[PDB]
């Protein structure tokens, strides 16, 4: 289950596939709107390797829908998220996440 | 029961005898040797004494006929009461040197430990009995020390106090149940006024040394103030306590106080539970060895976290424990992690509960990562 | 609202203030993984923005510093600052390169000292780890205490260096103005958070050699000179910053403690080189002499002829000039031995004007200057200026308790010393928080790397001088500490930590040797331990006195009053941890007695022979404390020792009193195997108690009364008797089922070995009939019985290698030994 | 093995490096000589540059001479179990300590320079507290043996060396003042765990040499380990020694105040306590006596056991000599 509403579209024709990298800056929030992470705070762009699993489920499938350049919100249900053991001391358990995603390049 | 016991028992108060002698004018003249003179037990208030049925035991001091109860102090163990000087006397014995040794002048017996030694003083420390012995052994001879009188003053002051809390206690019990709804109270009046009293004098006689005052004589109050605490501790005053407080919280509020011991007593109420709260906080401010004992019965004091009518008293009685025992941090659980944060969310914004969380973390610099990962659970990712 | 409000609102500033002390205590010691979780709450960019922000309050500016350093900085500094303390220099040519002064033209004897801090360090170090926060990653798949241990959370070291520097220059320039509005509000909260991160990245050796040229210039502009801009040093600063300056002075002092070993370690290098090359010379050369020398020669061949240490102890020994004819080397090599003496002299300030001209001129006026301009009042403070008074002064003797712990190692064998020391520094990490299950995984992987390492072989003295055993003791005689009277927790830890030790003791003599000295810090520790299976605090001391002649003499008689003691305790009360399993109930504590026995008789039998002292002494207190020996062997309302076997057998082999029968728990105690094996070490320390037989032939008084005591202890006829015993032996049948006892509930051939023993040693065998009526019950039915269990069956079993084990090693050299 | 062992020349690099180290600063590290306690001192005693106000406060500033002893003073005043050792304490006193002795006929005018240029050099120290600092650690090391006494007690006696007349008054006064009963509790404590000879441990250090045993990295030939029979004389003697310079110059005053406590609660006797040291030594020397009975010729390290046993037997008999002269 993942909600996915597009803020500014992007390319709309390159989609990321199995092999590259992709490359985001996203904005991670609670579903009361109090911000938990984010990338641009750090100033670095999050490069996680798509396929391997090494993210969380929600924001790895939320990812494959949309494109090129463009700014996503996700809508992540635990389920798809951390779920009942949550993550400790930053994420209440039980809760649905959401992320201002913009994949800004693909490597 | 009379013992030779040795070791760090006689620092304590259990050990202080006062010499009582026959003569109320010149009570305080120069010891003679063989003159008839009483022996009392400063912290218990009782008399040595040769009774039929035990031998050599402590009496009572109503029943003390000077009979069973007279003590001499001689110099050897021949067979010898003088004429009374109406003066300062002749000085005889003195203090740390000249061997006395104690004959009961009306049997004529000698005090002596007790030969016999069971299967408990096999492997436990002898504590080798005092009888009085027909004749007595050879080495039973006696030096005389003499106590500070910070320690006889503090040893009285415990026999006086706990006189004054026992029949507290049972004052306070013997209306536990029966409601008086409209009537008068169940039996003798409480001894509110007196036990107001003594704890305002125990929390000043307790109160720690300013911090104005000069390194050298600060840390010579530092050690009378911990050889205070531990003095009361060990004779029980701690316990005492305790009780008090464990009585004293089985009623929700003062009016409810009221219908079991009278409306006189409901406005006293809320004052005797916070002074007795500063008195135990007191009590075991600095002490490794006092807090130390709440290790076991650490759930009494969190439970009663949530109780409005004494809540700082109890709150600087949890941060006392916590800021000087370790061992205290071991027992910490999930329930008393939750218990400590309600208070945050039940009594507002208190940044002493803050500074007993801080405690709860690292203590004498060694870190206690349970309570970290608990605190980091439970208070971070609500955000609220 | 905005956060520059709390400078009115006092009400939320304490609140906020004491919150972020919170932020530090949960992060508090290493806990990376809470480290981790902080990020999501303060962001790098709100702690650099609050770095920045010179409107901020005073104590909401230093704990934003101080929560900044607990989150990212401080774990990584404190596991270098404990590595700082150790000077392990490779041997590689930047090594080589490295000299006591610059290459300049000042002087001869001594140039101009280097700038502290500024050059090259080669001494190892292991790097810094750190992990970037990502929060979004899925959760390991691996459950709690086996996931692999956090690291700290990463930040950008290169920009938070270039902002530390920017912002310790505006403040340096604006104290000069004095101001009336000072950031933070006041000079200590505009300095000493600033100086505690500057500390911090000094002592994590961020800063580069530029760097560290300009944190020189700005603490003092003119001494510093390499060939209101007022140094730190005349700022009239108050006693709180000073403590970071002495912080600061500290670390360049320590910086060039480093350069002068590292400098003495080269010289080492180059010097071995050129005294092997001569003495190989000079070694060529006397093969020649004996065309043209005499009887002399063997002075000169005295050398090669002694083992090497004591030979550079002679080649070195000219220093006073007065013993140089017996210095074989050449004036050119003598001469420039000399001359790194003079300069590392001259550089330590021994003998070769307002200037200061160098640090340590510097730090003493300074220090000096503080002292008698004001009635300091910090007694840390004071602690730490009158120590670099004492360093400064005594220049030479911090560089003398500087090289033991200073070592030099293969360029070959660095990559295995970082895994080394990274090992270390977990284990080092480990004295300063209370043990889990986390840290307990953490550290017997750390410890099996050390084994798994193989330098940990090679360089014995290395880990002496790293001091790993100590650290190993420390962790070790915490958790013992940890619930001392009722149980011991994580004993899985405890028992890798005394494998460890007793691998660390076999290493060599030195190792055992430097383990000995904490003989009673181990027993005292030793008395709860025993429940434990395995490798217990006892078996470490066991091991450290294990075959050794000189430290069993060496054992305090004190020692084996504890134990014995200890041993009394054992025959004298029941174990409660054997009460708690529902085991029936006996008055004495055998497995316990037992296990402080078998120490008892590693302490009195070193390499075959009996240690006469130890011996006398043993059984000096095992008469005077009677119920050492147990029940039995009581005199009054105690049976004999017999009794004790037969009653103990019975025991054995009826359940419902063995145990409480409800291994089955894969360690079970065994009351019937525990009172007889109890027994067995009693008469085999006895054994090993009595006398050498040379003692008797000599007919000396004490052996002659020491064996008289043995003699009347045990009977002579109880022994036999017990030899005489039966043992369960396997039978074959049941479609080929080859039936087997319970060896751990039995009566076993290691019992009968050692009443053999005591037979041969106290007793001994003098007439053919008696030797032949100990052979017809004892003996020939055991060589029969293992006659029988000899086949295509029953060889291999576990009793068959017993009766193998018991035979060869004790019946049989007795019966070779009275062969005549 | 020596006559085909390995030379020099094949060990490898880093190993004889190690050699080379060990070697180097046992030969010239440790047998170099460098006086710095007179320069330490020197710039530690003055207070310059401050005296432009001319304020007549009595205090003034303390020099950094009297803020150190005045912060050694308060981290022993203060409340703690146990005495940690402080390395830099330990330093400090040992420089204080070497810093005031500095040490064929003399003519008597020329030898009263000497002298009072050490009561000079002393008072350098105790009019700056030194004395009751020195009192204050002997009180709370609690009677437990170790270099942290060791050198209180050195730090004592050369201070006290030539029997001070004003660090004697001093010590006294504060004695009696304080009233505490920690110093002789601990001083008793202290000379009950002074050791005597013992046979056992004599005979297992022979037998120890009669091993000889060698180590790896090259040999040690004879090594002069620990001698494990009157380890601590060094520390008994100058324990006496600090006694009986406490009484030098027939101080009746404080001779008194050994024998009794006025002040003090608990009185403890001195001079009962050395006569019960004095039998312990002489029954250890008289149990040796019976052991060199049988044999004819006493060998060198009963030589050495003999030398040491005697003089501090000597420093007793002084001792109980300076107990009561006068008379």
């Amino acid at each position: 289950g993942v909600e996915i509403e597009t803020i500014s579209p992007g390319d709309g024709r390159t989609f990321p596939k199995k092999g590259q990298t992709c490359v985001v800056h996203y904005t991670g929030m609670l579903q009361n709107g109090k911000k938990f992470d984010s990338s641009r705070d750090r100033n670095k762009p999050f490069k996680f390797r798509i396929g391997k699993q090494e993210v969380i489920k929600g924001f790895e499938e939320g990812a494959a829908q949309m494109s090129l350049g463009q700014r996503a919100k996700l809508t992540c249900t635990p389920d798809v998220a951390y779920g009942a053991t949550g993550h400790p001391g930053v994420i209440p358990p039980n809760a649905t996440l959401i992320f201002d995603v913009e994949l800004l390049n693909l490597e | 029961l009379v013992y030779y016991e040795g070791g760090a028992v006689c620092t304590h108060a259990r050990s202080l005898w006062r010499l009582e002698p026959l003569r109320i004018s010149w009570s305080g003249s120069h010891l003679r040797w063989g003159q008839p003179l009483r022996i009392r037990h400063v912290t218990t208030g009782r008399y040595l004494a040769l009774t039929e049925d035990q031998g050599l035991v402590v009496v009572d001091a109503c029943k003390a006929h000077t009979k069973a109860t007279s003590f001499c102090f001689r110099v050897s163990k021949e067979k010898l009461p003088k004429r009374d000087v109406e003066g300062m006397g002749p000085p005889e014995i003195k203090y740390g040197e000249s061997l006395c040794f104690v004959q009961h002048v009306a049997s004529g017996l000698w005090l002596t430990y007790a030969a016999p030694d069971p299967k408990a003083l096999r492997l436990g420390v002898l504590k080798k009995k005092a009888i009085l012995h027909q004749e007595g052994h050879m080495d039973d001879a006696l030096f005389l020390t003499r106590c500070q009188q910070e320690e006889s003053q503090a040893a009285r002051m415990i026999h006086s106090t706990a006189g004054l809390y026992n029949q507290f206690i049972k004052g306070l019990d013997s209306f536990s149940g029966k409601p008086r709804g409209s009537g008068p109270p169940a039996g003798p009046a409480l001894p509110i006024e007196a036990v107001i009293l003594s704890l305002q004098d125990l929390i000043g006689y307790f109160e720690p040394p300013s911090e104005e005052l000069q390194h050298e004589e600060k840390q010579s109050k530092l050690r009378s103030l911990r050889n205070r605490q531990s003095l009361f501790q060990e004779e029980g005053m701690l316990s005492l306590v305790l009780n008090c407080i464990d009585r004293l919280n089985v009623y929700t509020t003062a009016a409810h106080f009221a219908e079991y011991a009278g409306e006189e007593a409901a406005e006293s109420w809320k004052e005797i539970v916070n002074l007795l709260y500063e008195l135990l906080a007191s009590l075991i401010r600095g002490n490794r060895a006092n807090c130390a004992l709440f290790s076991t019965n650490l759930d009494w004091v969190v439970s009663k976290l949530d109780r409005l009518e004494a809540s700082s008293g109890i709150l600087e009685v949890l941060y006392c424990v916590l800021i000087e025992s370790p061992e205290v941090l071991n027992i910490i659980q999930e329930n008393h992690i939750k218990s400590i944060i309600s208070l945050l969310d039940k009594h507002g914004r208190n940044h002493k509960v803050l500074d007993v969380l801080c405690s709860l973390c690292v203590c004498n610099g060694v870190a206690v990562r349970s309570n970290q990962d608990l605190i980091t659970e439970n208070l971070l990712p609500g955000r609220e | 609202m905005d956060i520059l409000e709390l400078s009115e609102r006092l009400d939320l500033q304490r609140f906020h203030s004491h919150t972020l002390r919170l932020y530090r205590a949960v992060c508090a010691l290493g806990n990376n993984r809470v480290a981790h979780a902080l990020c999501s709450h303060v962001d790098q960019a709100q702690l650099l923005h609050a770095l920045e922000d010179a409107h901020l309050p005073g104590p909401l500016r230093a704990g934003y510093y101080d929560l900044l350093i607990s989150i990212h900085l401080e774990s990584a500094c404190r596991s270098r600052r404990s590595m700082l303390s150790e000077y392990i220099v490779p041997l590689t040519p930047e090594t080589r390169a490295i000299t006591l002064f610059p290459p300049g033209r000042k002087g001869g004897n001594a140039r101009r000292h280097g700038l502290p801090g500024v050059g090259v360090t080669t001494s190892l170090r292991p790097p810094h780890h750190f992990s970037p926060p990502c929060f979004v990653a899925a959760l390991p798949a691996a459950g709690v205490a086996e996931a692999p241990a956090r690291l700290s959370p990463a930040i950008p070291l290169e920009a938070l260096r270039d902002k530390a520097l920017r912002m310790l220059g505006e403040a340096v320039r604006d104290g000069g103005q004095h101001a009336r509005d000072p950031v933070g509000g006041s000079v200590e909260f505009q300095f000493v958070p600033v100086l505690k991160l500057v500390s911090t990245l000094l002592v994590m050796g961020i800063f580069g050699d530029e760097d560290v040229k300009q944190i020189l210039k700005m603490i003092e502009p003119e001494v510093f000179t390499e060939e209101l801009e007022e140094g730190l040093l005349q700022m009239k600063l108050p006693e709180s910053v000073k403590l970071q300056m002495c912080n600061l002075l500290e670390y360049f002092c320590d910086q060039e403690l480093q350069h002068r070993v590292e400098s003495l370690a080269a010289f080492a290098e180059r010097y071995v080189d050129k005294l092997q090359a001569n003495q190989r010379s000079r070694y060529a050369l006397l093969m020649r002499a004996f065309t043209m020398s005499a009887a002399e020669t063997a002075r000169r061949t005295r050398e090669f002829r002694s083992p090497p240490q004591e030979q550079i102890n002679m080649l070195l020994h000219f220093k006073d000039e007065a013993d140089e004819e017996d210095c074989p080397l050449p004036e050119d090599i003598r001469q420039d031995l000399q001359d790194f003496h003079q300069d590392l002299l001259a550089h330590c300030g021994i003998q070769l004007e307002k200037k200061p001209q160098s640090l340590q001129e510097l730090v003493s006026h300074m220090v000096v200057r503080w002292a008698q301009e004001d009635y300091v009042q910090s007694p840390e403070l004071v602690r730490a200026m009158f120590s670099l008074l004492h360093r400064q002064y005594d220049g030479l003797g911090e560089l003398l308790r500087a090289l033991p712990r200073a070592y030099t190692i293969s360029p070959s064998s660095v990559e295995d010393t970082m895994s080394l020391l990274e090992c270390l520094g977990q284990i080092r990490s480990l004295l300063i928080v209370q043990m889990g299950p986390q840290e307990e995984n953490l550290m017997i992987q750390s410890i099996g790397n050390i084994m798994n390492n193989k330098v940990f072989y090679q360089h014995p003295n290395l880990m002496r001088a790293l001091g790993m055993h100590e650290t190993v003791m420390e962790v070790m005689v915490n958790v013992l500490g940890g619930g001392e009277t009722k149980e011991i927790r994580f004993p899985k830890m405890v028992t890798s930590c005394c494998r460890f030790l007793c691998y660390f003791c076999r290493i060599s003599r030195q190792n055992q040797r430097s383990m000995f000295d904490h003989l009673s810090y181990l027993l005292e520790n030793s008395g709860i331990g025993l429940g434990m299976q395995g490798s217990t605090p006892l078996d470490v001391a066991a091991a450290s006195v294990i075959d050794n002649n000189e430290l069993a003499l060496a054992l305090q008689e004190q020692d084996l009053e504890k134990v014995v003691s200890y041993l009394a305790g054992c025959g004298l009360q029941s174990c409660p941890m054997l009460l708690a399993k529902g085991y029936p109930d006996i008055g004495w504590n055998p497995c316990g007695g037992e296990r402080y026995l078998d120490f008892l008789r590693f302490a009195v039998f070193v390499n075959g022979e009996s240690v006469e002292e130890n011996a006398n002494v043993v059984v000096r207190l095992l008469i005077r404390k009677p119920e050492c020996f147990g029940p039995a062997l009581r005199g009054e309302g105690g049976s004999g020792l017999l009794a004790a076997i037969e009653e103990a057998i019975r025991i054995s082999e009826d359940p419902a009193r063995d145990g409480p029968g409800v291994p089955p728990e894969e360690n079970r105690v065994h009351l019937g195997h525990a009172i007889m094996s109890f027994y067995a070490a009693l008469i085999d320390l006895l054994g090993r108690c009595a006398p050498e037989m040379h003692l008797i032939q000599a007919g000396k008084g004490e052996a002659l009364r020491i064996r008289a005591i043995l003699r009347s202890l045990v009977p002579l006829d109880d022994l036999v008797g017990i030899i005489s015993l039966p043992l369960q032996i396997p039978t074959l049948g049941k479609d080929g089922a080859l039936v087997q006892p319970k060896m751990s509930a039995s009566f076993v051939p290691d019992h009968k070995a050692s009443m053999v023993l005591f037979l041969d040693r106290v007793y001994g065998i003098e007439n053919q009939d008696f030797l032949l009526h100990v052979l017809d019950v004892g003996f020939l039915p055991d060589m029969r019985a293992a006659a029988s269990l000899d086949t295509a069956t029953f060889s291999t079993t576990e009793m068959a290698l017993a009766l193998n084990r018991y035979l060869c090693l004790a019946v049989l050299p007795l019966i070779t030994k009275c062969a005549p | 093995a020596c006559f085909r062992m390995t030379p020099l020349y094949n060990l490898p690099t880093h190993r004889a490096c190690n050699m080379f180290l060990e070697s180097y600063k046992a030969a010239w590290i440790l047998t170099e000589d460098h006086s710095f306690e007179d320069r330490m001192i020197d710039d530690l005693s003055k207070a310059g540059e401050q005296e432009e106000e001319e304020e007549e406060v009595e205090e003034k500033k303390p020099d950094p001479l009297h803020q150190l002893v005045l912060h050694f003073s308060r981290t022993a005043l203060t409340e703690k179990s146990k005495l940690d050792e402080d390395y830099l304490y330990m330093a400090y006193a040992d420089i204080m300590a070497k810093s005031c002795h500095l040490e064929v006929e003399v003519s008597f005018e020329e030898k009263e320079m000497e002298k009072q240029r050490l009561l000079y050099q002393q008072s350098r120290l105790h009019t700056r507290g030194a004395a009751e600092m020195v009192l204050q650690m002997i009180s709370a090391c609690k009677g437990e043996t170790g270099a942290m006494v060791s050198s209180t007690l050195k730090l004592g006696i050369s201070i006290l060396n030539g029997g001070n007349a004003e660090v004697q008054q001093k010590m006294l006064d504060y004695l009696k003042d304080k009233k505490e009963v920690g110093f002789f509790q601990s001083i008793q404590a202290l000379m009950q765990t002074c050791s005597v000879l013992d046979l056992n441990a004599f005979e297992r250090q022979n037998k120890a040499e009669g091993l000889g045993m060698v180590n790896e990295d090259g040999t040690v030939i004879n090594r002069q380990n620990g001698e494990k029979v009157m380890a601590d004389d060094e520390f008994t003697q100058d324990l006496f020694r600090f006694l009986q310079l406490l009484c030098e110059g027939h101080n009746n005053d404080f001779q008194n105040y050994l024998r009794t406590q006025t002040g003090n609660t608990t009185t403890i006797n001195i001079i009962i306590c050395t006569v019960d040291y004095l039998l312990r030594l002489q029954e250890s020397i008289s149990d040796f006596y019976w052991y060199y009975s049988g044999k004819d010729v006493i060998e060198e390290q009963g030589k050495r056991n003999f030398s040491k046993a005697m003089s501090v037997a000597k420093q007793v008999f002084n001792s109980l000599t300076e107990y009561i002269q006068g008379p």
